[PDB]
């Protein structure tokens, strides 16, 4: 069974597709897995409570009595069959679910730092296939696979000491005047020879074997099946932790950058990743504002200890002198106006850092939006400016129109 | 427990959670059965010969060798591979195997059947 | 079955009492119970998010797929024979379950406001009686009515214009002299009899009789048989929340007020009361304070507005010069340092009230202890002086000695 | 491929596995079964 959800939305047991006794099996071994491999990945303000709350199956998902609840955790799993996708909720409409897939990948391709392509996701835009995160990651390895092995094979140099019946590359000397002339027949060489069944081809043997076996699409069994018979004759491998590390990446093996690593990213029972949605999109405005600020330089995690260190999201400052804040929040600002806990971190921000703070957060047709200006301003009754910006998202597209907005409006702010 | 059918239906119900879970190419054969002549020697063939090859199939798994044996949830016991104590850094179950004897061994073998 | 929870503390299915299926049907009414009359009981920095977390199923408890968890929600309750009671953590224990409920309702003695007695809670201690709060808030109504009613009766005076074959009380002119002589052999009188079943006798009448259907000890039994035949000329009645509007507390009936609030405390399906475990430990700090601070008088809930209110749980000043704000704060404090949202709250009531704030957190052997004087001072990088103060709690016991170590840390503080 | 147990190439066992895995089996067949298993790939 395929379930789908959206950041912290529910879906009913009854309507729901399979067995109901199915699906809470599979979540209690996600949500168990994410404990085990918690610390891998950083956070941003995130709440986590790692010690009460991971722990108790609500990782990543709650499971309850009567419904299944997703917390702010984006991305996929694949389990029992029962495969789990968790889009943001900002992409939430009002192919119905194939816009918000690229929207995901895309905000996953500029904030995490992936290097994929858009005409990678621009073929599958349009071929009515059955929308999954799975489907599309193993997709995206093995198309830039495919593409960076029908150029060259990776055949790298090693050399043997090998006894040879024939004699190719250096003779061995100290090895051959000591032979005794009852087995003079055989040359004994150290040869250069290139190898096909490198440790990068045990790898792609083993990330393609172990993904033709749990693909559902007819494009991907297709194209990791055309990869295993280029790959038929290395011997094949179990992949491990210890297998993705000892390989380096040198000048002559950088063209297979980008199917290795979205072989680590998918590969290592479980299967898959997540990542906070806070921190990816305090990732992915960083992206917008080092781009759109040309007047002051920004960086991103500075950090300044109160008293325990409280550290923004982003700080921008032309030199040292200006201190502009810049706290990247995933909340949806109801009611025009900040909360309890955002406002509070951010008269702290600002007082440590005089000093403007502006908030940026998300906006669509689904998330809240306010009007196209910078929406609200705000003193803290200590001659502070608070300002609410917000970015609109033509993200699910490919063109950016948004981004022009974003600089009208932080022009003005700066 | 008077079953001249016996020995015929454990390979069945071990082969038929084998082909499934695995290839078929990695089944029980029956050359390790066909020296049995006391139930010492059977003791002797399930624990150095047909126990150590599911141990060698399924390495850093111990759920999938608990449900070939159909013995899944059933640990602390009269268990072919009881479950240690510990949990680890992270958390893994990672099983023992245990040695039983006698007609203690007969009772988690009947229940494979 | 009698379960029993503590603050954020769990309990497996598999040990508990029961049935499994019959539990998790008695949790869901009462967290859709909890969601219909949220709305009645105050909080404070609760972080309630009334939209979706209390609608799935997560108001009360948290009911899992593998255990069943507490939340931070103080008090008990009574459904389909599964009666739950949740204690605070403050009071967990490293007759064994029986000093956190007399620590309990002495907090809730305290704190809430309740005239109750302490020879009445201590009537109890040793008795071997099991443990349960629905058992004891049902034996101080019953006993504080069966003490109200042992002296008087509450026999409350109507006035009815009734024709009488004899002659009561005065006697109505203008209904008698009217009278046709075929009907002249009947008084028309106007007498101020005093009835026994008045409105307050109507609702103790019915307030017992939904109490001894429901109660389980043998002491409660006992009494509670005891005050129905006490009762028993009274029309019973069918309990409203109308009925429980629509008497008034005059000086003829005041003695009635200790067991009528308990009475409606429990009556109005659903029985109990829940209370937020945050407030109800601002409100018993707030007992503590005004009594240990002579120099300076304390006023609780004072707001003042940045830029959305930001108020502290208590400040205290001298006339009106000295600014000491006094947070109080349920949370553990892990590692003798505040944690990211309560030290930006505590930033924000310094800097809008050069003003030290206090924060004072829970003491026993199961929470987090520090040392005996004022335990951690923190300066905010502006001259702030932040004081981490402790009240340990012989509140389990009826002495308060702690109270000394708490003006004496206080007077150092001041 | 909506065809199991009968006069097919691949039927399938009727023991799933743990995580709800199928595993299917080549079957051999013989004289007019196996010719109508051959006049269905038309």
């Amino acid at each position: 069974t395929t379930i789908t959800l959206y950041e912290h939305d529910e879906k009913r047991y009854r309507d729901i597709a399979g067995d109901k006794k199915a699906i809470q099996d599979a979540l209690i071994k996600l949500n168990k897995q994410f404990k085990k491999d918690f610390k891998k990945l950083d956070r941003s303000e995130d709440n986590s409570d790692t010690e009460d709350t991971i722990d108790e199956s609500k990782g990543v998902v709650e499971v309850y009595a009567n419904k299944i609840k997703a917390r702010h955790y984006v991305g996929f799993a694949a389990v029992d069959n029962v495969f789990l996708q968790i889009l943001p909720k900002v992409f939430k409409p009002k192919e119905d679910t194939w816009e918000p897939i690229l929207a995901f990948i895309r905000m996953l391709d500029m904030a995490y730092g992936l290097k994929i392509k858009d005409h990678d996701l621009a073929y599958l835009q349009g071929r009515n296939l059955r929308p999954n995160l799975y489907e599309v990651f193993i997709y995206l390895f093995a198309k830039s696979l495919w593409s960076e092995v029908q150029r060259g094979y990776h055949r790298e140099y090693v050399e043997v000491h090998r006894e040879e019946k024939f004699l190719r590359g250096k003779l061995l000397m100290s090895r051959q005047i000591r032979k005794l002339p009852h087995q003079l027949n055989t040359f004994s060489v150290e040869v250069h020879e290139l190898i096909e069944d490198n440790l990068l081809n045990r790898i792609f043997y083993a990330s393609v074997r172990e993904a033709l076996r749990r693909t559902t699409w007819g494009l991907n069994r297709k194209l990791l099946g055309e990869l295993m018979l280029a790959f038929d004759g290395i011997t094949p491998i179990h992949l491990r932790t210890e297998h993705f590390e000892r390989v380096h990446f040198t000048r002559l093996n950088e063209r297979f950058r980008r199917p290795f690593e979205l072989a680590k990213l998918l590969f290592m029972e479980v299967s898959g990743f997540f990542v906070d949605m806070n921190k990816l999109f305090e990732r992915f405005i960083e992206r917008v504002l080092v781009r759109n600020l040309p007047p002051e330089y920004k960086l991103f995690y500075q950090e300044s200890y109160p008293f325990s260190s409280q550290k923004p999201d982003y700080v921008v400052r032309k030199g040292n002198t200006p201190v502009v804040v810049l706290d990247a929040k995933y909340r949806e600002l109801k009611e025009r106006i900040p909360s309890s806990d955002m406002l509070r971190q951010l008269y702290v921000y600002s007082r440590i850092w005089p000093a403007v703070i502006v908030i940026p957060s998300s906006s669509t047709y689904n998330q809240g939006l306010p009007d196209k200006p910078l929406e609200f301003e705000f003193f803290d009754e200590r001659k502070l400016f608070i300002v609410a910006y917000n970015m609109d998202y033509v993200k699910t597209g490919a063109i950016f129109k948004a981004d022009k907005n974003f600089r009208r409006s932080l022009n003005n702010i700066i | 427990g008077n079953d001249n059918y016996f020995l015929k239906t454990l390979l069945e119900k071990i082969n038929v959670r084998i082909t499934v879970v695995k290839d078929r190419d990695h089944r029980i054969g029956h050359s390790y059965f066909l020296n049995v002549e006391t139930v010492e020697d059977l003791h002797h063939v399930w624990y150095y010969e047909v126990l150590p090859l599911l141990m060698e199939y399924f390495y850093n798994d111990w759920e999938t060798i608990k449900w070939v044996l159909n013995e899944k949830g059933k640990e602390h016991g009269n268990v072919f591979f009881e479950k240690l104590r510990l949990t680890g850094p992270n958390g893994e179950e990672a099983y023992q195997l245990k040695v039983l004897e006698g007609d203690a061994f007969i009772g988690a073998l009947k229940r494979i059947i």
